[PDB]
DNA sequence: AGGGACAAAGGGCTTTCCATTTATTTA
DNA sequence: TAAGCAAAGGGTTGACGAAAGCCCTTTGTCCCT
């Protein structure tokens, strides 16, 4: 693990639980919110042109950190400060508002500008929960186009694409 | 060699019989054809099964279709046309190389005898089957390009030799051995008597709606065209222990008796046709069978 | 004295179905509750609550894959990269026939409210959609539940939306109960340090994440309470229901 | 060096045949057009595969869709509209220097004999694919822009020269060589014999009860539009060992025979284009093949 | 008084890194 | 009311790539003779 984490910090080195990369690939906005991360929550991963080194079985950094709270046992801190501090040096905040939706909300006596950006856990728990447990009403999408590995490593890993729900009500006869 | 028949090889019909309609005429008044209609009558029978004998004390009711002659008419008419269309050796699907060596292996088949037996079933009346029984005298009239030939009742099984069958058979042999087509507008006439029950082909019901659904065409009783085609091709007397003529089949199948006459003992189609294309010479009776089944049709591909 | 104004059988065309990366199809209740603020700011009529059904709805695409137009080349930095088709990121669109109910207080004759919402329909867009045909609006007055049932019987036929609430979390509830989630509120994450890239340059801007809820599609002739079907602004940066959870 | 087709080069249809309809008429009177309809009958034949010789005594049964001329009429009428559209070379999809270098290298083709073979295929009635057989005489009438012509006999395999196809060939050759469209409303009359069998186009059935379902518009027998447009363009006589006029395709491929007549010998359309855009001299009888495939359609990929 | 250097800032082109389930399936 | 409801042959291909790196050019900024 140490050599490819060192390769990651020598690379671009960004981990995130929230992004706008899924809305448009020209996003480059990245924030790791802290209080929403629970034991089964999942996190995606970006480095430039989705590069990396395998762990001698074709295994990159993602399923490593994703597999059953692997990240948690370094985040809670039972693996020592030596790995935990180098992990914490990667989760930085990167701000960008270009080519993103920018909407308003009525707050108390006034309006507030805010940018909707996507969630990390929702896509991966969607691919692993509407699929395995027999929900038979969904749309399968692939982002991006013929080269989907431009966004993230989550984008890179599965090429079947994520799943949304159908929002089609039954209609009047 | 080993030209294995094309994965999909199929031969089209070279005999096109029509849906044989049934009519009611008189023996002297042969022109006033009363159209026999399929009626619907309900039937209170009994359970007759060779198991669980305790159900016989309780009856049962099913609704059938029936076709009866009108009481003022004592003869039934069967109208159909049979179109003998040539080029029996070119397939429809497949049809390439395998069929060409079949063509150059079958230029000496006795098409005269084939045409004679193919029109003998009309000359008698294999088509009728059940309408043939209980008939005082069958009379079939064949019209072909301004040449009307009346026949009586040729004994079905044994193929007798005469002159009036042979002229139409010469026309059919001139059609099947070359190019073109011929048409026989064929009318069967049988004295079944006043009102006796006649037997069209029977269609297919749903799960439970009718016990016996006769083949109706605008409410008129009619025979199936493939039933007529079974009748025309009932010529096969070349299997082992040849007792009675059956329909020419690739396996020699008689489904009503449940016996495979030619299957599994080299006398099926796919062995002596593969031998024909591989270069093994045939007799005068197997090659005429193989071209007769080419006139029959089907698919020949594994 | 409350007043109801009704937009019936409005044909929306070009409406982008991507409510989120996980919910696609109908736009969220933030859209149809911000329509009220849109007519509160553009026109001036105060809208306090909103409810919506669906006469018809269809998302553009096939049975398991709905998808997106060939993108344009409307970016700087792609000078020689224009002969190729596009960079295509997913943005599915839809088309639907809708019914809309707005809670307004007018204190004036009803012959001005109809025209004042009519000229606002012709200039606004319904979540990127284009209005093709819409019925003439009419003003309804209800003071109790008995006269609110007169509002209930006149939207026949439509399929209205009521809140249903989450049990524990999203996809689990979507599985065992087989219901439908959609976005009902937004959670502030981080404040952008510079406002030179904003569209307003004065109001502070925060990044947001979509919070979801479960709903129910109900026949409008079989709903007990319309206030269970109305939606309005909530706290903080959320929407809710007058009638609560159904 | 080389010019290549654009990754995307799509060529739209320059023939738009409508899906033909099958009606029943008499021979002497053609005004009482009564729809030949798709009826659902059931056959009870034999289990006869090339393999499985054990299953040769158990009868199979499927429901098939059949269409016949009714037993009061003796002529099949086939009605369709064919729109020969122009703007042949303009690439619908794609279209730069492989659409325009093709224009400057393909403006001197023979559109006249192209249109003659297409109007001959309609006029000789090769558009029926099975109803030619068992027909005494065919009468194909073509109406273009308020003028009507009648065709009796044309041997279809050899494209003969006459005077009543040739002026329609001038109209169609003028409408492909420039802009616009020409509409041929065509009616085919076939005296098939009294009450004979017609053959509509079968649909694909994906795991259905019907083993044979014909094409259907409003309960009535019909043939596929792409089957008609297949049989307009059976004009290809410029391949290896030139023989039958087969349908024109980029590999000269008939899928019934399972052999492509223009593939793998440097004769295919694709090949016969990269030299043309590169500037090699195309001969007189294969640039017409290229133009016939321009007016067929297809994708011209990378 | 103005061309020439000093260097930032756009801009065209050039790799690149991928490997999971390919969904099944409709009310 | 009872007994039996076929086989092969194929099921398309083409576009749909952001960010780091590497050179090339241009024009803010400054210079004396």
């Amino acid at each position: 693990i140490k050599e490819m984490i060192e390769d990651f910090i020598s690379k671009g080195g960004l981990i995130f639980t929230h992004s706008g990369r899924y809305t448009n690939t020209n996003n480059s906005c990245f924030i790791f919110n802290k209080n929403d991360i629970g034991v089964d929550t999942k996190v995606d991963m970006y480095t430039p042109k989705s590069a990396g080194i395998k762990n001698e079985e074709g295994e990159n950094l993602w399923q490593v950190l994703n597999k059953a709270n692997m990240f948690y046992r370094i985040y809670s801190g039972e693996l020592g400060e030596e790995l935990q501090y180098l992990l914490k040096s990667c989760c930085t905040a990167k701000e960008d508002v270009t080519t993103l939706p920018q909407i308003y909300f009525k707050n108390g006596e006034g309006y507030d500008i805010l940018v909707p950006i996507g969630n990390a856990h929702n896509l991966i728990s969607g691919t692993e929960y509407l699929w395995e447990h027999k929900y038979y009403n969904t749309f399968t999408q692939k982002l991006g186009g013929s080269n989907p590995q431009n966004c993230t490593h989550a984008c890179n890993k599965m090429r079947g694409g994520f799943k949304q729900f159908n929002c089609t009500p039954p209609q009047v006869e | 060699t080993k030209l294995k028949a094309p994965a999909v090889l199929a031969y089209s019909r070279k005999i096109n019989p029509t849906n044989a309609l049934m009519f009611a005429v008189n023996w002297s008044d042969r022109d006033n054809t009363t159209a026999v209609m399929v009626g619907t009558k309900t039937v209170a029978g009994t359970q007759s099964v060779r198991g669980n004998p305790n159900d016989a004390d309780k009856g049962n009711i099913q609704t059938v279709n029936f076709a009866n002659l009108p009481h003022n008419k004592n003869t039934l008419l069967v109208k159909y046309n049979v179109k003998f269309v040539g080029d029996v050796f070119k397939a429809e699907l497949g049809g390439g190389e395998y069929s060409n060596t079949l063509q150059t292996a079958l230029e000496n088949t006795d098409f005269g005898t084939l045409a004679y037996r193919y029109v003998y079933n009309i000359a008698a009346g294999r088509t009728l089957w059940r309408n043939r029984v209980g008939a005082e005298s069958i009379e079939t009239v064949i019209t072909v390009n301004d040449q009307t030939f009346t026949f009586s009742d040729l004994l079905v099984n044994e193929f007798d030799e005469d002159v009036d069958v042979a002229e139409i058979a010469d026309m059919v042999a001139g059609v099947l051995s070359g190019e073109g087509f011929v048409t026989l507008k064929v009318e069967h006439y049988m004295l079944l008597g006043e009102g006796s029950e006649v037997f069209p082909s029977q269609e297919f019901v749903e799960n439970s709606k009718l016990s016996k659904q006769l083949f109706d065409l605008n409410g008129q009783a009619a025979m199936h065209d493939q039933k007529i085609g079974n009748a025309i091709r009932t010529i096969d007397t070349w299997y082992e222990d040849a007792t009675t003529p059956i329909a020419v089949e690739p396996y020699g199948s008689v489904v009503r008796n449940g016996v495979a006459y030619r299957a599994g003992n080299k006398t099926d189609l796919f062995t002596l046709m593969d031998g024909a294309v591989n270069g093994k010479s045939l007799t005068e009776e197997d090659q005429m069978f193989v071209t007769a089944n080419l006139i029959r049709g089907g698919v020949f591909g594994g | 004295m409350r007043k109801f104004i009704i937009v019936k059988n409005v044909k929306v065309d070009g409406i982008n179905a991507k409510s989120s990366d996980i919910t696609v199809g109908m736009p969220p209740a933030t859209t149809f509750c911000g329509l009220g603020e849109t007519m509160s700011i553009k026109t001036g009529i105060v809208v306090k609550a909103v409810s919506y059904g669906s006469v018809k709805f269809e998302v553009r695409g096939s049975r398991f894959n709905t998808s997106v137009t060939k993108f344009a080349w409307q970016d700087r930095g792609n000078g020689g990269k224009a002969n190729n088709n596009s960079p295509i990121q997913p943005k599915p669109l839809a088309d639907g026939v809708f019914t809309l109910c707005f809670e307004v207080e007018w204190e004036d004759c009803a012959e001005v409210l109809v025209d004042k919402v009519t000229n606002f329909i012709n200039t606004a867009r319904i979540a990127g959609g284009t209005i093709a045909s819409f019925n003439k609006p009419f003003v309804k007055v209800a003071k109790d539940a008995e006269e609110l049932a007169s509002v209930k019987n006149a939207m026949m036929p439509c399929y209205v939306v009521v809140d249903c609430g989450v049990e524990v979390n999203i996809f689990e509830d979507a599985v065992n109960r087989k219901l439908q989630p959609m976005v009902n509120g937004y959670k502030k994450l981080e404040k952008i340090v510079d406002n030179k890239h904003m569209r307003d340059k004065f109001t502070p801007a925060y990044l947001a994440t979509p919070t979801y809820t479960m709903i129910g599609y109900k026949m409008v002739s079989n709903v007990d309470n319309f206030d269970q079907a109305l939606w309005q602004y909530g706290e903080n940066t959320k929407v809710k229901t007058i009638g609560g959870i159904y």
